[PDB]
Order: C-alpha cells, then sequence, then structure tokens
C-alpha cells in the first residue's frame, strides 16, 4: 500500500527533523560572534580572461591552480593558463551546448557534459595535440550538469535525471548510479577524502554520496529551491549549497542540519556557484544580480561584493591552492579575483 | 620568458582559431525546438532537414544563412534548467499543437516569456497541425468553448489573414489560439522580446522561410535595442 | 545675425565638449556598455565628433593668430576629423545595412578595427590625396577648405554620400519601426529624436540652407549633435546611468 | 606519432628538407630543427612555432636557411640555400607545443644523415648505479614566473632522443619514473633512482629562457 | 523541507463545495509563486491555476475559468482553492505545484510527471 | 565663424 | 509510484540511522579548520605581488 509506506516515510521524517533539532543545541551562528570580521574585502580583478564565445556556464580548476578548464554554451572548451592568460587547448566540440566541465586532479582529462546526454572525456596530454575524445560517456537520460574527476581512470558526474553517476573512463560504463533525488541534479564536488561526494538537485535536498560504497550515505533537506551550486567545506566535513531561492545554505556532514543562512533582504535573486578559499572564513556564492557576494561562513554576512560582469556569474571556483577566484559569467568572460 | 613568448603565441594561434569559429558562430542564428510531445515537434525536423543524445542539431542553411536548430529530445520532463542554456539563442520556437486541447503549451509558454532569462529572447511560435485544426473545428466534435469560455465572447480580429478556402470558424479558432499566446506575450516583454505567431501544417515547405523572415526581425529588433530604438 | 549665429556655435560646441569628453570616459573605463557593436561604433563616433569640436574651436582660437604652418595643420585636422565624423556616420549607417537590411551574416573578423580602418583610413588617404597635389587647399576669418573644387569633392560630394547612405538608411530604420507598431499584437520620441542626430540627417540642414534660418538650424543643431547623443544615448540609456550609480 | 623526414643526402659543400609528419594535429606544434654532427653533441638549427607565427634561428643560419609548412598536405620543409662546412651534420626534429604542463621536445624525427647566448657545458665528456648527470648554464634559469627552463635528453646510439624531464615539475611521459631533475639555476643535476637495462644514451641539456644550446653530452 | 499537505477532496457529488487548502511549510510562502495542478485518471499532469507571490496576478485554465475560485494567505503558509461547481471530467487529484523559483514571472515544470515541489496529492472525486 | 562654413553648398 | 516509495523508505530508514554530531562539536571543527588555515588562507589578507602570481 503507497499510503502506509509514505506516512511511514513522513513520520521518519519527522523523525530527522527532531534528531536535528536535538542535535541543533546552539546553532553556528550564536556560537561565533567573539570572531572579529573580515570586513571589506575590496577583492578586484587582476586577469579578464576574454575569449570564450556564448556564456560561460562552467567552469574548475586544477590541484596545478594554473591551468582552469572553462566551459561555454558555444562548443567550445578553454583551457586557460590563468597566470599569463592563455588560451590553452580551445577544442571544438560535439555538442554546442556544453554545461559542465571538470579538471582532472592529474591534469590529463576534462569532461564536457551538456544538453546532448553525454560526458564525454577529452584527454587534454595526449602525444595528439588535437585534445582526442577518450570516449563518449553516454547512458544518460538528462543533461549533464556537473562533473567532478575521482582520477584520471575514475569520475563522477552529475546529470539531471534525478541520477548522478559514478563512470569508469578505461571502460565508458557507469561504475554505479545516485538514485536517491527527485529532481534533476545540477552540482557536484569531491572532498579532499575523494571518496566522499556530496551533489545538489532541484529538489531543495542535496545528498551526501559515497563513490566505492556506490549509494546515498546523508540528505540535507534545508533549502527551500532548486540546488545549483555546492562545494564542500575544504576538510570534506562539511558542505554549502547555493540555490535560486537567494539564500545560501552551508550543512554540516557531522551533523545532519543546516550550520547557516546567507540572505540579504536584498537578495532577491538565486544563487549559481559556491567555492571555497581552504576555510569557511571565506565563502563565494555568485548570484544571479551579474555579481558574485563573499560570504563570511563563521558570520553570515556579506563579506564581499565581484561586481565585474555586464551579465549573470554562472560558474565561479577557487584555485586549490587558495590563491584567486575565477568566475565566468553569461558576458562570456571570466574575471579573475584577488 | 621564451615559453612563455611561445605560449602567449599558441593563445594568439587559439584565438586565431577562436575567431575563424567565431565568423561561424556570430553569423550562425542559434534556435531552440520545444514542444509538449504531442505537435508536430518531430515532423517538423523531418521535412526541413530535407527541405539517447539529448540534443539534436539540425543544420539547415536558408537564403545562404546557416541555422543550428536545436531540438530537445531525450530528456527529461522538467525543463527550467536546461532551459537557461539556450538565452544566447537567436530565437525559441514554441511548437503548440493548435488542435489538441493547449493550456498546458500555454503555461510552457508563460514559463518560456516569463523566465528571467528569456526575457531577452523572443518566441516564434508555430501553431502547427492547422490541418487537424481545421478538421477538428469545422467538424465539430471537440469545442475550445469547453476548453476556453473566453472564446464564446472572442471574435476574429480585423487584422487577421485568413487562407483562400479557409472557413471562416477555422480563422476564428486559430487566431484565438494566436491571441491566447499574445494575452501573455504582450504582458510582461512588450518590446524587449515579441512573439511571432505564425500557423504551420506537416506539408508546408515554407517553414525554413518562415523562420529566416522571422529571425530577421528578431535580430533586427535586438540592435535596435541596441540602440534603445525599442 | 554674423556674431549672433557663431555664439551658438561655440557655447553649443562648449557644452557638446564638456558632455562629451565625460561621454567617453564613461564608455571607455566602464567596459559594460561597449559589449555589443553598436556602443562601440558609438565610441569612435564620439571621439570622431569631440576631436571635431575641440580642433574646430581650435582652428578658431588660431584664427585670430595665424600662423601658416599651423594653419594648414588644423584646417587638416578638421577636414580630417570632419570626414571621419561624416564617415563614421556612413559606417553607421553601414552598420545598420549589416543589422538592418544586410540583417543576416552580420559578423566580420575584428568588426570594429576593419571599421577604424574605413572611417579614419579613408579620410586619411583622402586628405592625403588632397595634400599631394596641393598643400594650399588649407589656409584663408577661419581655416578651412579654401578650394571650392575640393571642398565641394571632398567635404560635400563626400558628405553628399555620407548623406545619401544616411538618410537612404533613416528613412529604413522609420519604416522598420513602421513595420512594427503597425504589426500590432492584440491590437518613443527620443529615440529616433537621438537617430536623427548620430546619423547626420540634420547635417544635411546645409541643402535647405541652399535660405537663412536653415543656417541656424544647421549650426545649432550640429554644435550641439555631441550633447544630443550624451541626452539620447548616454544620459539616456539605463545601462550608463547603472554604471554611473 | 610519427615524424619522418627525407631531406638530407649526398650534397657539393655550397635541397629541403620535409620532415612529414603524422599522428597528430601538426598545426598546432612549435616544430624545430636540431642537428647533431657525427661524434658530437646535437646543436639547434631553427624553430617554426604553430601557425608559422614566430620563427626564430640559431644566430649562425639565420641569412642563408628558411623554414616553412604546408599545413593541409602535413609537412613541413626546410629550404637550405648554403652549406658550408658547418652542417655537415644528421638533422632531426623535435616535436612540440608550449603551455602549462606541456612536454615540448618528447618526440624526434627518425633523422636525415647529410654530409658535404646561454652556452650548456656538461661536466663528462662521457649497471644499476645511481649516476648524477651534470649540467652548468651561464646565467641563472629560474625565471619570474615559477619554471626553472631545462629540458634533458637521452639518446641511444643510433636513433633519436627524447625528453625525460621537462622544467623539473614534472617528469615526461614515455621516460619511466627513475629520472629526476634538480637545480637551483646554475648547476643542474638530473638524478637516476634505478639504472637499468637499454637506458645507456647521450644526455642533452636544454634552455629556455632565451633562443638554444645543448651542450657536448655525457656518454655512458 | 519544501512539504505541501493538501487537505480536502474525498467523496462529493458535481457541483458541490470543496476548499482545497494547502499547508505549506519549509519555504518562506510569500516570496512564492504558487500553482495548482491536477492529474486526471489517464491522462498526464494537467495545469489548473497560478497565482503570483501577491494577490494580483491569477491565471486559470479554461476547464477551471469559471467555476473555480483562488485564495491564498501569506501569513497563515498556506495555498487555497476554493471549488464551487465541479464537472465530472476533473475527478482528479490537485497536486499543488510550487513554482521552481521566487520573485520570477514564469512557472516552469509545475505539469511534469516526476516534479519537486508539488504535493502528496488528495484526490478531489466527483 | 559660424558652425556652417564646414557644409556651405553654395560657397 | 509505489516502488519509488518503497526505494525512497529504504534509503531513508538508515538516514536517520546516522550518528550526527552536535552543532557545538561538529561546527567546531570549522573554527578549527578556519583557524588552522587562516595564514594559509591568500585570499582573507591582500597578499601583495612579491608572491601573488596574479599581478
Amino acid at each position: 500500500e503507497l499510503d502506509q509506506l509514505r506516512q511511514e516515510a513522513e513520520q521518519l521524517k519527522n523523525q530527522i527533523r527532531d534528531a536535528r533539532k536535538a542535535c541543533a543545541d546552539a546553532t553556528l551562528s550564536q556560537i561565533t560572534n567573539n570572531i572579529d570580521p573580515v570586513g571589506r574585502i575590496q577583492m578586484r580583478t587582476r586577469r579578464t580572461l576574454r575569449g570564450h564565445l556564448a556564456k560561460i556556464y562552467a567552469m574548475h580548476w586544477g590541484t596545478d591552480s594554473r591551468l582552469l578548464v572553462s566551459a561555454s554554451q558555444d562548443g567550445k572548451l578553454i583551457i586557460w593558463d590563468s597566470y599569463t592568460t592563455n588560451k590553452v587547448h580551445a577544442i571544438p566540440l560535439r555538442s554546442s551546448w556544453v554545461m559542465t566541465c571538470a579538471y582532472a586532479p592529474s591534469g590529463n582529462y576534462v569532461a564536457c557534459g551538456g544538453l546532448d546526454n553525454i560526458c564525454s572525456i577529452y584527454n587534454l596530454k595526449t602525444r595528439e595535440g588535437n585534445v582526442r575524445v577518450s570516449r563518449e560517456l553516454a547512458g544518460h537520460t538528462g543533461y549533464l550538469s556537473c562533473c567532478r574527476f575521482l582520477d584520471d581512470n575514475q569520475i563522477v558526474t552529475s546529470s539531471g535525471d534525478t541520477t548522478c553517476a559514478l563512470w569508469d573512463i578505461e571502460t565508458g560504463q557507469q561504475t554505479t548510479t545516485f538514485t536517491g533525488h527527485t529532481g534533476d541534479v545540477m552540482s557536484l564536488s569531491l572532498a579532499p577524502d575523494t571518496r566522499l561526494f556530496v551533489s545538489g538537485a532541484c529538489d531543495a535536498s542535496a545528498k551526501l554520496w559515497d563513490v566505492r560504497e556506490g549509494m546515498c550515505r546523508q540528505t540535507f533537506t534545508g533549502h527551500e529551491s532548486d540546488i545549483n551550486a555546492i562545494c564542500f567545506f575544504p576538510n570534506g566535513n562539511a558542505f554549502a549549497t547555493g540555490s535560486d531561492d537567494a539564500t545560501c545554505r552551508l550543512f554540516d556532514l557531522r551533523a545532519d542540519q543546516e550550520l547557516m543562512t546567507y540572505s540579504h533582504d536584498n537578495i532577491i535573486c538565486g544563487i549559481t556557484s559556491v567555492s571555497f578559499s581552504k576555510s569557511g572564513r571565506l565563502l563565494l556564492a555568485g548570484y544571479d544580480d551579474f555579481n558574485c557576494n563573499v560570504w563570511d561562513a563563521l558570520k553570515a554576512d556579506r563579506a564581499g561584493v565581484l561586481a565585474g560582469h555586464d551579465n549573470r556569474v554562472s560558474c565561479l571556483g577557487v584555485t586549490d591552492d587558495g590563491m584567486a577566484v575565477a568566475t565566468g559569467s553569461w558576458d562570456s568572460f571570466l574575471k579573475i579575483w584577488n | 620568458s621564451a615559453e612563455d613568448k611561445a605560449a602567449v603565441e599558441r593563445s594568439k594561434m587559439i584565438e586565431k582559431q577562436l575567431q575563424k569559429d567565431k565568423q561561424v558562430y556570430r553569423a550562425t542564428h542559434r534556435l531552440l525546438l520545444l514542444g509538449a510531445d504531442n505537435s508536430g515537434k518531430s515532423t517538423i525536423v523531418k521535412q526541413m532537414r530535407i527541405y539517447t543524445s539529448g540534443i539534436f542539431e539540425t543544420k539547415f542553411q536558408v537564403d545562404k544563412v546557416n541555422f543550428h536548430m536545436f531540438d530537445v529530445g531525450a530528456q527529461r520532463d522538467e525543463r527550467r534548467k536546461w532551459i537557461q542554456c539556450f538565452n544566447d539563442v537567436t530565437a525559441i520556437i514554441f511548437v503548440v499543437d493548435s488542435s489538441d486541447y493547449l493550456q498546458e503549451a500555454l503555461n510552457d509558454f508563460k514559463s518560456i516569456w516569463n523566465n528571467r532569462w528569456l526575457r531577452t529572447i523572443s518566441v516564434i511560435l508555430f501553431l502547427n497541425k492547422q490541418d487537424l485544426l481545421a478538421e477538428k473545428v469545422l467538424a465539430g466534435k471537440s469545442k475550445i468553448e469547453d476548453y476556453f469560455p473566453e472564446f464564446a465572447r472572442y471574435t476574429t480580429p480585423e487584422d487577421a489573414t485568413p487562407e483562400p478556402g479557409e472557413d471562416p470558424r477555422v480563422t476564428r479558432a486559430k487566431y484565438f489560439i494566436r491571441d491566447e499566446f499574445l494575452r501573455i506575450s504582450t504582458a510582461s516583454g512588450d518590446g524587449r522580446h515579441y512573439c511571432y505567431p505564425h500557423f504551420t501544417c506537416s506539408v508546408d515547405t515554407e517553414n525554413a522561410r518562415r523562420i529566416f523572415n522571422d529571425c530577421r526581425d528578431i535580430i533586427q529588433r535586438m540592435h535596435l535595442r541596441q540602440y534603445e530604438l525599442l | 545675425q554674423m556674431m549672433a549665429l557663431t555664439f551658438i556655435t561655440y557655447i553649443g560646441c562648449g557644452l557638446s565638449s564638456i558632455f562629451l569628453s565625460v561621454t567617453l570616459v564613461t564608455y571607455i573605463a566602464f567596459e559594460k556598455i561597449r559589449r555589443d557593436y553598436p556602443s562601440k561604433i558609438l565610441i569612435q563616433l564620439c571621439a570622431a565628433l569631440l576631436l571635431l569640436n575641440l580642433i574646430f574651436l581650435l582652428d578658431s582660437w588660431i584664427a585670430l593668430y595665424n600662423t601658416r604652418g599651423f594653419c594648414i595643420a588644423v584646417a587638416v585636422f578638421l577636414h580630417y576629423f570632419l570626414l571621419v565624423s561624416f564617415t563614421w556616420m556612413g559606417l553607421e549607417a553601414f552598420h545598420m545595412y549589416l543589422a538592418l537590411v544586410k540583417v543576416f551574416n552580420t559578423y566580420i573578423r575584428k568588426y570594429i578595427l576593419k571599421f577604424c580602418i574605413v572611417g579614419w583610413g579613408i579620410p586619411a588617404v583622402v586628405v592625403s590625396i588632397v595634400l599631394t597635389i596641393s598643400p594650399d587647399n588649407y589656409g584663408i576669418d577661419f581655416c578651412w577648405i579654401n578650394s571650392n573644387v575640393v571642398f565641394y569633392i571632398t567635404v560635400v560630394g563626400y558628405f553628399c554620400v555620407i548623406f545619401l547612405l544616411n538618410v537612404s538608411m533613416f528613412i529604413v530604420v522609420l519604416v522598420q519601426l513602421c513595420r512594427i507598431k503597425k504589426k500590432k499584437q492584440l491590437g518613443d520620441l527620443r529615440s529616433i529624436a537621438g537617430l536623427t542626430f548620430l546619423l547626420g540627417i540634420t547635417w544635411g540642414f546645409a541643402f535647405f540652407a541652399w535660405n537663412v534660418t536653415f543656417m541656424y538650424l544647421f549650426a545649432i543643431f550640429n554644435t550641439l549633435q555631441g550633447f544630443f547623443i550624451f541626452i539620447f544615448y548616454c544620459a539616456a540609456k539605463e545601462n550608463v546611468r547603472k554604471q554611473w550609480r | 606519432v610519427q615524424l619522418v623526414e627525407s631531406g638530407g643526402g649526398l650534397v657539393q659543400p655550397g635541397r629541403k628538407l620535409s620532415c612529414s609528419a603524422s599522428g597528430f594535429a601538426f598545426s598546432s606544434f612549435g616544430m624545430h630543427w636540431v642537428r647533431q654532427a657525427p661524434e658530437k653533441g646535437l646543436e639547434w638549427v631553427a624553430y617554426i612555432s604553430s601557425g608559422s607565427g614566430t620563427i626564430y634561428y640559431a644566430d649562425t643560419v639565420k641569412g642563408r636557411f628558411t623554414i616553412s609548412r604546408d599545413d593541409p598536405k602535413n609537412t613541413l620543409f626546410l629550404q637550405m640555400t648554403s652549406l658550408r662546412s658547418e652542417d655537415t651534420a644528421m638533422y632531426y626534429c623535435v616535436r612540440s607545443i608550449y603551455y602549462y604542463g606541456s612536454s615540448p621536445f618528447d618526440f624526434w624525427g627518425q633523422g636525415t644523415t647529410l654530409t658535404v647566448d646561454i652556452v650548456m657545458t656538461q661536466a663528462t665528456s662521457s649497471p644499476g648505479e645511481s649516476v648524477s648527470i651534470s649540467c652548468r648554464s651561464s646565467k641563472s634559469l629560474l625565471h619570474s614566473n615559477g619554471n626553472t627552463y631545462l629540458y634533458w635528453f637521452l639518446q641511444r646510439p643510433g636513433q633519436s632522443p627524447q625528453l625525460l624531464i621537462y622544467r623539473m615539475s614534472n617528469l615526461a611521459s614515455g621516460v619511466p619514473d627513475r629520472f629526476s631533475g634538480s637545480g637551483s639555476g646554475t648547476a643542474f643535476t638530473l638524478t637516476i633512482s634505478r639504472l637499468e637495462a637499454e637506458d645507456v644514451g647521450v644526455y642533452y641539456c636544454m634552455q629556455h629562457l632565451e633562443y638554444l644550446t645543448f651542450g657536448a653530452g655525457t656518454k655512458l | 523541507q519544501v512539504q505541501l499537505q493538501e487537505s480536502g477532496g474525498g467523496l462529493v457529488q458535481p457541483g458541490g463545495s470543496l476548499r482545497l487548502s494547502c499547508a505549506a511549510s519549509g519555504f518562506t510562502f510569500s516570496n512564492y509563486k504558487m500553482n495548482w495542478v491536477r492529474q486526471a485518471p489517464g491522462k498526464g499532469l494537467e495545469w489548473v491555476s497560478d497565482i503570483s507571490q501577491s494577490g494580483a496576478s491569477i491565471s486559470y485554465t479554461g476547464s477551471v475559468k469559471g467555476r473555480f475560485t483562488i485564495s491564498r494567505d501569506n501569513a497563515k503558509n498556506t495555498l487555497y482553492l476554493q471549488m464551487n461547481s465541479l464537472k465530472p471530467e476533473d475527478t482528479a487529484v490537485y497536486y499543488c505545484a510550487r513554482c521552481p523559483a521566487p520573485f520570477t514571472r514564469d512557472c516552469f515544470d509545475v505539469t511534469s510527471t516526476t516534479y519537486a515541489y508539488r504535493g502528496q496529492g488528495t484526490q478531489v472525486t466527483v | 565663424i559660424s558652425f556652417g562654413i564646414l557644409l556651405d553648398l553654395s560657397r | 509510484s509505489i516502488a519509488q516509495a518503497r526505494k525512497l523508505v529504504e534509503q531513508l530508514k538508515m538516514e536517520a540511522n546516522i550518528d550526527r554530531i552536535k552543532v557545538s562539536k561538529a561546527a567546531a571543527d570549522l573554527m578549527a579548520y578556519c583557524e588552522a588555515h587562516a595564514k594559509e588562507d591568500p585570499l582573507l589578507t591582500p597578499v601583495p605581488a612579491s608572491e601573488n602570481p596574479f599581478r
């Protein structure tokens, strides 16, 4: 019977709700008040990455923190040597609409995923000079919205069909499928302990999944709209999501509930992108009002304004040494921020 | 350095290639084909191609002008997040089964028209299966007054263009569905973006022309908005 | 009659220079305005107008204290800048050709710079072929072309060409907005009123003055053409005011 | 990826060298010409860039050598007007590409036996022993970008050399993990953790601050 | 957590009066546009009505354009749907299709077969 | 002088 | 669908079975990680151009 299991699920959701309430003896906004703020950060543009043809819908940085992959909706994937503003490996795509790109932690591989239901993996460091196809990771019934490379031969891909998928790039078939969500799934991030990832979707619930165990560990229903943005806290023990509701929220992993809200009454525009600069003392939440707002994620106030775009910021990422912030936007440009 | 110099020159090379592909991007006018899994969304593809993949690129060159038209099949029924990938297109071709009763397509049009990112994107609107509409409202088996009570107080407008040999009830019905879409069109986006309602069948070969003659006015309208002339 | 008329040109061009230097600053420094080609072509048209007004006024400051070496340069820079203003309005109408008549395939690789080599380069080479046949074409109350034949062939005939492609395109934009408003679905004076100055349609007020009141209308409108571009194309667009505040 | 060139042959003292390439996108590669004289360390000749943009020479072959590509036909020519006694050398084209983390000079052409600045000098003219190969520069090679530009090369007796270490931040693809480069700006030591069979070759070094000396090499 | 508990439905005669409440939890109800969408047997999801964040912008489907009325209290965190007269053909379950984004006038995906922000459904049987 | 020196149609 | 309900309740049964640390001891790790990485953060203080590779 459908209704008795539905009522059991609602009662168990209430059990999770008052278990989260029972472990919320004092919230993080209450206990972090003696610490001084960072202040008005006059973070500015260092590098303006011009040359993308259409709206830059996603990007990723690297562990070398000098090369960044950027996917814009023209049908071109551009690696950017950010220290010298060089267009490394701009390559024509099978699909004009690419919605995501990741950069391999070693640096060999990138992941063109978009409308085509294909995460085509492209090997940058080939003996060839054209960045040829490793293989097209096909098999999804929804748009590829985010990807994150586990290793050279292993990737998790966020897809717009309620399913994430851990793949196997040496074989081309899905190693495991993460089917717990009810809405199409936008955003992805891997922890420093890379075997444990977290993924946000359009049902206001980001879930923490296991790569090796293969399915869901934790569920977070703290938002109230469609999660475009997710990233771990840089210890791999918490994670922040941003959505369409003009309210970023930071969740824990050792706790099952929300740590903080990030919502200025003046922000009536949603969030597309978040990233972290080796610390949760500073969180970047690219918004829909064409500029990025820096929230101090221990005092929940607007620490900074990145007003350097004439269109919406669709992808913001911090270098893995914390050096820079590249915000690619719908103006076809990435601004690099320090 | 010199590998910094050679990397800057290689990047100049990348751009040289980006400009040669920006010739075939900026002179290419992107179309987003949408429907409600009942219109002639597929047969339009099967007629202007001859003149598990989630996007279909159809490359048709009309009046020696290239057009990439993007059919969204093999995607899920949720729209709101892959629709944001198409706010730099020239047009969204909303194809509607004007004979199938329609309001679901009217809410789809309400969503596309009043999307915060597509509010600069003007919709080419294809009232397709006008032959099925003509064999539906002349038969009288299914009426629109049941599905729309403002059709009872609707009269055909004086700027309407009826076909030679077309029945007045067919013209009144088809322009009522057009005016149903233009209640949405003339509500939020007045001159920012402007709808293009025309009438389509599965037989007419004028569809690529009707796309060209509309996208002409579309990019003229955004060019005039660039001077704020609209 | 003479001195009152010249008064508007000075006051008009003073106000135009004051409200056009700030226009060039708020366009070059604020990058977000010049994403589209009409803003960039309008920046280089406003640069043509600023270096027409400032040199034009300058050509009048050294009119009282005239040195032959200086007159020829000022007369030529006033001629060069008059023809780059005319050629940028002709290329403005040609941008409206590639945007509104030859509507598709509007991309040309480095469009603004290949319009820079025509809007400035073609006036540079026609001033150069004025100079290679006679350097005495510039000199003398004010330093203008002192060669009636050259003036007609280079200033006027050339201006007429810029006018016979400018009112061949002004009527195109007016009939396109007429088509737009006549396509009434379910049954702006500032825009056209700034378009008549940005394409130099009032620069053809000298044709109707070929009469004494059209001298006043011609001078009054072209001395404030940059001012009207500021108040109809810089102060009127909401994105420029958004970058201002 | 394969490079083969047919240019070299008998030539009276006082010819074009097509370097037909295959297996890669030739239009995007810096293509060098490097000539090693018989019983001598390879010396660099010329370099044409990706898309034929920037062209450099060894400041001794500028007035008499010229280089060009043909990219749809996927080949390259080195037109060589004057041949003195210096050019009695076997020519090799090192394939190379320049970006961050790139591998320039990784694969070299098979060769054409032709018969008619910063100065690198090695510390040695000529099992499993952990040997360190030394190399000396005339100036500091640590640039302000953070990359110390030296390129190591291992040549078997009788086939083309290959890249060992690029810029001493990472190692190449075809090299094993036994090689490790280190240096401070003048002294430059490449160490082998486990010397193996077929690892015997001549060791060259290169700088990329300015334009490209190699050194005589260390035979093993 | 977005939970949309509908109240109402049950066995009534065609033409009767039946308010259709919707207890909304987990979101600020005043900041969101709201929808009502039905699922009839043998059909897909079919939209009923859309109302804005305020009470100004109100739209209906033409099946219920004359016979349905919709109310909304922002302070009570509850969506309402007062049904005046019922036809036989809407013998469905009304899913409160909450709108995907706030402060926006477009309501995508409320008629999707698997959409997130709908209720658990109450069958309005006539 | 006035602006109308430039385009003196008759001159 | 009832199969989606069975899958959701089987996933959701272990969701309450996890060990959740209270915020005063789980979000105190965030202070522990930020104060261990405040000096290693290159974007809190304005980093001068000598070791900043971006201008």
